[PDB]
């Protein structure tokens, strides 16, 4: 899946919107580290996630 | 205001959460917790919450939406199957929802509600 | 790969989607644009963004408008160019007022006024002189716009707001226009997901909300107001929404602002016209729809016997046909009524509404009133408790 | 890779769990309702979030810690250039020995001037220091 | 035109297959890829790839029939569940199948695709 992030939603928040269409969402660290996340909260509104299974 | 009733449902924090220099923060006790509870719930809606994801009502994904028999119907449909999930402690017991006879845009929704496992009522007001 | 053979070769032209013709929603952008090639008629209809490109050029500001307005869900609209030069990078106070008077110009108001298909009008060029424009210079532009849709019956028109809060507050005072109630001002700048996802280009409101009026317009009718509902390509209003908390005012005028809801998307938040409620009743966007889609529906009723004997009988035809068309409206959800005579009630008769002179000047007189409804914009939690009268069983 | 054997250790859902308890032995009278409504609980939880944001960037691989940011940098990468180990490793010509390993080394290529520096061999064959 | 969509759908050779003398054969990207993996089915024909007998789309069967509203519906029909079988990337969403207005012989069809997986629009034109 690849997921557009919209202003303020939470790496908490968006890794619950995963389990819409991933069969059991990614965990919110386990989408943080395939991203290559810097930080929890280091993503730019614009930016685009990955997250895999 | 008795000792009894802080057996069945605890001691929390008062939602206006405000600190005091003498017994610390002020603590919500039996019977005024479960109205506290259910005071947090109506006020915060889903989402905001930073890992439960999904708590709070919804009531923000029905306004703007003219008041008719079947807005009001919606309206206590939703707010009854809510307060079962996040209020185990308080059972309701009548939803009444009709608009105010000054403004007629706004509605009024009043939630009757009783607490389980005990039939006390309250003196009179307070805390 | 064969082209002239017969057989399947591709192309790259895009033709048509199936448009749907929603007749009570459909736009007007009056800008400027680069290309200005028609050369037949005034103002043109448009279906699709490539169909537009060819039609008005590439790279400016209003055709990153349509662009989001094709993406939000709208299918037809109209676009009626201004015929002089496209501006610079920031607009000079210069020519900023050679835009205000070309929408006070009779050159865009008879090519509005002659068509009488469109419905609402909108401006996407005037968050243009967002930027280096100097507050009164916005309110001049409000003011030129609603008198602009006061030219023939059905028109509305979604107006920019500007982004500076001062600048806001001060032009919802200063606005004093006799016609407030054709407006309805949407606070934020939207940042949209069109280059130049790291800077997002800055779009005006107004061009969003147009599609979703003509998408609430599509299933729940005229009657449901527009807002509480999903923006597609936007990342985030430009300003925050707790900055604007004082752009609504529930006694004075109040301006719409597009809240931004977390997992739940960016939403327009508000249906208010412009207007300073003393006992108004044209105060929200739904209310000025409704009663101007039973205006523009009871004139093609109307106007279906004009010259006609002007005797007893036609006015039985004209009291029967607009009765059976109103409790059709009523029988929606429309008209909040639970019962007919409580809804709305029509009169026609030569001594109800008419003098005996009238019918020998030739004329008819229908007075048509209509209760409508309201939008539940707040909503009162009151969380009484209730062991006093569980009776004991 | 320190990430894949502490992902279950540095989480919510497991550092929630040690704040609970820290509450259940200490104010279990006081404090009697933890559920998920009250002020108190919402405060850990966002602190219990922030430590599992900050427990995680200790995870990350340590040549991406190690970095500076691109604006302050030392020249070459994590260790400077003195610290490889052709210069860690490596001691003094103190031997006769490695006085042999150092004067064999010398090249007509290392002179600064001359002979438009490709002609040349090595600039002794073979050497013997010795008292 | 990011690196993020080549994560999803992979870099392949474009389907004009020019080659340059930098860069070595020009690569589609991945949301190109699955754009012209729609060209390369649509213009080849069953039967004319070497050992993959069943490849491409057979609009040839029928042509030369005459346009009426059952033509139309067949090839609706047929243009579905090709894309299903020999494009697992690329889910469609219409097809809107009419003849054109200058010459009435020829008639055009219209493929909607989005992406699986993705709602990430493509910025502006190219490759």
């Amino acid at each position: 899946i690849a997921l557009r992030i919209q202003d303020g939603v939470s790496l908490a928040l968006m890794a619950a919107s995963t389990a819409s269409t991933l069969s059991g969402g990614v965990d919110y660290l386990t989408l943080a580290w395939q991203n290559g996340l810097d930080n929890l909260n280091g993503f730019v509104p614009g930016e685009i996630l990955q997250a895999t299974r | 205001e008795n000792q009894i009733l802080t057996q069945l449902y605890g001691r929390g924090w008062a939602f206006p959460p405000v600190f005091s220099l003498e017994k610390g923060v002020e603590m919500a006790e039996g019977a005024e917790d479960v109205r506290q509870s259910l005071q947090i719930l109506f006020s915060t809606e889903p989402g905001e919450r930073l890992m439960r994801e999904n708590y709070g009502c919804g009531l923000n994904d029905f306004m703007f939406e003219n008041i008719r028999n079947e807005l009001i119907a919606e309206i206590e449909s939703h707010i009854h199957d809510n307060v079962l999930r996040y209020e185990p402690r308080a059972d309701m017991t009548d939803i009444q929802v009709r608009q105010s006879p000054g403004m007629g845009n706004t509605l009024q929704v009043q939630v009757m509600y009783r607490l389980r496992g005990s039939d006390i009522n309250q003196q009179i007001q307070g805390v | 790969m064969e082209r002239l053979q017969p057989g399947v070769t591709l192309t790259e032209s895009i033709i048509t989607m199936g448009q749907q013709e929603i007749p009570s929603a459909v736009p007007v952008f009056i800008g400027y644009t680069v290309r200005y090639p028609e050369q037949s008629e005034a103002s043109v209809r448009i279906d699709s963004l490539a169909e537009y490109t060819s039609l008005f050029g590439d790279d400016h500001v209003m055709m990153f408008a349509v662009r989001h307005y094709f993406d939000n869900g709208g299918q037809q609209a109209f676009v009626l160019p201004l015929k002089d030069n496209m501006p610079s990078v920031e607009m000079t106070t210069a020519e900023a007022e050679n835009l205000i008077a070309a929408l006070r110009s009779a050159t865009v108001s008879e090519a509005i006024g002659g068509h009488s298909q469109i419905t609402l009008i909108l401006v996407p060029d005037m968050a243009r002189l967002n930027d280096s424009d100097i507050v009164s210079l916005w309110s001049q532009g409000w003011e030129a716009l609603l008198q602009l849709s006061q030219v023939r019956p059905n028109l509305f028109v979604l107006l920019d707001a500007p982004d500076n809060v001062e600048q806001a507050q001060k032009c919802m005072t200063t606005l004093s226009s006799d016609y407030r109630q054709w407006g309805a001002a949407y606070w934020p700048r939207l940042e949209t997901t069109y280059q130049k996802i790291f800077q997002g280009t800055v779009l005006s409101p107004t061009a969003a909300v147009a599609a979703v009026i003509q998408r609430t317009d599509n299933d729940a009718g005229v009657w449901k107001a527009p807002a509480n509902i999903a923006l597609s390509q936007v990342i985030r209003p430009v300003k925050s929404y707790l900055q604007g908390s004082v752009l609504f005012n529930s006694s004075g005028t109040s301006l719409n602002v597009i809240r931004s809801f977390p997992g739940k998307g960016i939403r327009v938040w508000g249906c208010r016209t412009l207007e300073n409620t003393d006992n108004t009743q044209w105060r929200y966007l739904q209310t000025r729809r409704l009663v101007s889609y039973v205006t523009a529906h009871l004139t093609q009723l109307a106007r279906m016997y004009v010259f006609e004997p002007n005797n007893e009988l036609t006015w039985m035809k004209l009291k029967g046909q607009s009765y059976n068309w109103l409790r059709q409206l009523w029988l929606q959800g429309g008209l909040y009524g639970s019962q007919e005579d409580e809804a709305f009630n029509i009169l026609l008769g030569v001594n109800e509404t008419m003098t005996e002179d009238d019918v020998r000047a030739g004329k008819m007189i229908m007075k048509v009133e209509l209760a409508v409804l309201f939008p539940a914009e707040f909503i009162e939690i009151s969380l009484v408790f209730n062991t006093q009268t569980e009776a004991l069983s | 890779a320190l990430f894949h054997s502490v992902k279950d250790d540095i989480h919510f859902d497991t550092l929630l769990e040690q704040a609970h308890q820290v509450i259940e032995k200490q104010a279990e009278k006081l404090w009697s309702d933890t559920a998920e409504h009250d002020p108190g609980i919402t405060f850990l939880q966002g602190i219990s979030y922030g430590v599992s944001d900050l427990a995680y960037r200790h995870t990350l691989p340590l040549k991406d810690l190690l970095t500076p940011a691109p604006d302050e940098q030392q020249q070459e990468g994590i260790f400077p250039a003195e610290f490889g180990p052709h210069n860690t490793l490596t001691c003094g010509p103190v031997t006769a020995d490695d006085y042999r390993k150092a004067l064999l080394d010398l090249h007509s290529s290392d002179s600064l001037d001359g002979t438009q520096q490709d002609e040349g061999d090595f600039l002794f064959r073979s050497v013997q220091l010795v008292r």
